[PDB]
C-alpha cells in the first residue's frame, strides 16, 4: 500500500509484539461496544447486552481471534491486498451485507487497541503507517462494492 | 445524546488527564497532522514539525476547549457557541476532519491511560467528541 | 442544531405534503429498497415487491412519525424516544441506513413538490432529517 | 458498476432530456448550499453567502457544466469509470484535497436534481440505476485515495 521502508519497519516491528490471541478479541469487543449496531451481525454469539459480557463473551474472543489473522495476512501481502481479501470481500458484502464504513471503524479501533497495549511505544509516525494499513485492508475489503 | 453514565467516565477520564491537557492535545494534533496530512492545509502559516511550539500552543487551546465542553455538557451548542462560528462560518472545516481529530484524541488517551480506557469508557468519549464536533460544524449557512 | 428559517420551510414543505404523507413515505421506503438492496434485510417478514401492502402500512407510519418530529422539533430526543429504543436497542439499524432513507425522502419530496424544493429548503430538510436520524440512533449500549 | 440493459436504457434515455446547461450548475449550487463547508474549495468564485447568491452566481453555473460534462463522459464508459476519471482523481485527491465523502454528496445532490426536474418520470427503478452510476463516479474519483 505504497508504504515506505520506514513505515514497513516501524510496523513489522510492533506486530511481532502483538498478542496474536488477545488483540483480535479486544478489537471486536470494542467495536461491538462503541458501534453497537455492529452487534446485529452477531446474534449467534448470544449475550451482548452490556460491555462486560461482550468483552468476556467467548465467541467474540474466538472470532476476534480469526479476524486479526486476516490483518496479519495482509501485513505481509501489502503489494496485493485486493487479492488477499477477495473471498473476505465476497463474504462481508454479497453474503453478509456489512456496510463498508464499519471496516474503517474496526480498523480504526484496531489502531486504538494497539495504542492501548503499546502505550508510548506507539508513536504518531507508527500510527500514520498503521492508519495506512487499516485504510488498505478496509477498502481492499469493500472491493465487491467497487 | 449521552447517558448520565457516559458523563461519569468523561469526568474520570478528564480527571486522569488534567495537567496533561495541553500536552495531549498537542499529541492528538500531531497524530492528525501525520496520519491525516490533508488536515495540514487548514493551518497554512503554521510550522507543524515535531515539538512545534505553535502546535503545542494550539493543542492546549483545544484541550481547554474540551474541558470547557466537559463542563456545560448539556448546553453545548451554547457553551461552544462561538467556536461554532469559527469552524463553521470562518474556517468551514470539512466535518470529516472532526472525526479524524476525535479518533486521534482517542488513540492519544488509550496510549496514556490504560487505567481508564476500558470499553464502556471508550464509547463515552466517542459519543462525546462526536457531539462536540456536530456542534462545532453545526452552524454552516 | 437547526434554525428559525429552517424550521419554517420544514413546515412549508410538510404543508404541501399534508395528507399525502403516506403516499410519500411508501415511495421513499420503496426507492430505498430498490436503490439500496442491503437495507432490505431489515425486513425479512416483508413482501417488498411493488405495491406491497405492509410496505405502505409502514410508509404511513414513518411519515406520521416525521410529522411528529416536525411538530415537536424542539424536543426531539424526547418526543421520539420510543423509536430510538426500537431502532437502536431492538432493531439495531446501521446509522448509514438513515442516510439512505433520508436521501430517498429528499428525492421523493423532490419529485412531488417542485415548488417547495428550493435550495434553501432542501438544505433545511436535509438538516432536519439529519437530526431525527441522530435521535433514533442515539441510545445504543 | 455493471448495470443491466434494462438500466442502461432508462438512464441514457433520461440523460438525453437533461438541460446540459442548467443541471450541472443546479447540483453544484445545492451542494454548496446544503453542505456549505464545500464552499471552502470555491473562494475564487466570489459571492456565495446566500442560496440565491450561490444559485445565481455564473461562476457556479460555469463550473457546473464542466462537472456535468465528466458525468456524461463517464456514463459513456461505464465499463472503464476508473480510467475515465484517472486524471480528475489525481486532480481532486492529490492536487485539490477534496475529501471523497464529498464526491458521494455531489452524486446524491445530482440525483435530487434529476428528481426535481423530471418529477415522477424519475422512478424508483431509474433512480436505482443512477444511484449505481453516481456511486461509480464517486468510487472512480476517489482512487488516488485507495
Ligand atoms: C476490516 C476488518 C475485518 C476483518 C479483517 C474481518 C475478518 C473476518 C474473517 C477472517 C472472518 C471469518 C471468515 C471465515 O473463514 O468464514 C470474518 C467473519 C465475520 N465477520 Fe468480519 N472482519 C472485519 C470486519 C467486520 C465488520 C465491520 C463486521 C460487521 C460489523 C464483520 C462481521 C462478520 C460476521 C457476521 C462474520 C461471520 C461469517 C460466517 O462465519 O458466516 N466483520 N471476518
Ligand atoms: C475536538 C474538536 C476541535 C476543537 C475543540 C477545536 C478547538 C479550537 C479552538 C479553541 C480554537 C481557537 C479559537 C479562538 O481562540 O478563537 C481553534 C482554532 C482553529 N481550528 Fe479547531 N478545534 C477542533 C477541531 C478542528 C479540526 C478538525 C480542524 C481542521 C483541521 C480545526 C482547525 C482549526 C483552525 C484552522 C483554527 C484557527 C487557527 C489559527 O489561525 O490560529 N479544528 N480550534
Ligand atoms: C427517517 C428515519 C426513520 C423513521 C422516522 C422511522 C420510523 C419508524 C416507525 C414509526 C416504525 C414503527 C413503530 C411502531 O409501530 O412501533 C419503524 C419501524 C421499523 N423501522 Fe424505521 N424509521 C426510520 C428509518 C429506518 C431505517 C433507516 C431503517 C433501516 C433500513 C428502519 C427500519 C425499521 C424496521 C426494521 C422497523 C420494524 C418493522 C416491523 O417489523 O414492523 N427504519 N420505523
Ligand atoms: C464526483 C463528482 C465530481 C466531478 C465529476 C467533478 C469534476 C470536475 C472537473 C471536470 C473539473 C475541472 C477539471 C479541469 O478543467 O481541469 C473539476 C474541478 C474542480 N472541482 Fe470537481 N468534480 C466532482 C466533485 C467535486 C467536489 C465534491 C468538490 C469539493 C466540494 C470539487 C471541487 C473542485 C474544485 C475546487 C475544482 C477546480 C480545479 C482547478 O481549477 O484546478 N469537485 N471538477
Amino acid at each position: 500500500v505504497h508504504l515506505t521502508p520506514e513505515e514497513k519497519s516501524a510496523v513489522t516491528a510492533l506486530w511481532g509484539k502483538v498478542n496474536v490471541d488477545e488483540v483480535g478479541g479486544e478489537a471486536l469487543g470494542r467495536l461491538l461496544v462503541v458501534y453497537p449496531w455492529t452487534q446485529r451481525f452477531f446474534e449467534s454469539f448470544g449475550d451482548l447486552s452490556t460491555p462486560d459480557a461482550v468483552m468476556g463473551n467467548p465467541k467474540v474472543k474466538a472470532h476476534g481471534k480469526k479476524v486479526l489473522g486476516a490483518f496479519s495476512d495482509g501485513l505481509a501481502h501489502l503489494d496485493n491486498l485486493k487479492g488477499t481479501f477477495a473471498t473476505l470481500s465476497e463474504l462481508h458484502c454479497d453474503k453478509l451485507h456489512v456496510d463498508p464504513e464499519n471496516f474503517r471503524l474496526l480498523g480504526n479501533v484496531l489502531v486504538c487497541v494497539l495504542a492501548h497495549h503499546f502505550g508510548k511505544e506507539f508513536t504518531p509516525p507508527v500510527q500514520a503507517a498503521y492508519q495506512k494499513v487499516v485504510a488498505g485492508v478496509a477498502n481492499a475489503l469493500a472491493h465487491k462494492y467497487h | 445524546v449521552l447517558s448520565p453514565a457516559d458523563k461519569t467516565n468523561v469526568k474520570a477520564a478528564w480527571g486522569k488527564v488534567g495537567a496533561h491537557a495541553g500536552e495531549y492535545g498537542a499529541e492528538a494534533l500531531e497524530r492528525m497532522f501525520l496520519s491525516f496530512p490533508t488536515t495540514k492545509t487548514y493551518f497554512p502559516h503554521f510550522d507543524l514539525s515535531h515539538g512545534s511550539a505553535q502546535v503545542k500552543g494550539h493543542g492546549k487551546k483545544v484541550a481547554d476547549a474540551l474541558t470547557n465542553a466537559v463542563a456545560h455538557v448539556d448546553d453545548m451548542p451554547n457553551a461552544l457557541s462561538a467556536l461554532s462560528d469559527l469552524h463553521a462560518h470562518k474556517l468551514r472545516v470539512d466535518p470529516v476532519n472532526f472525526k479524524l481529530l476525535s479518533h486521534c484524541l482517542l488513540v492519544t488517551l488509550a496510549a496514556h491511560l490504560p487505567a481508564e480506557f476500558t470499553p464502556a469508557v471508550h464509547a463515552s468519549l466517542d459519543k462525546f467528541l462526536a457531539s462536540v464536533s456536530t456542534v462545532l460544524t453545526s452552524k454552516y449557512r
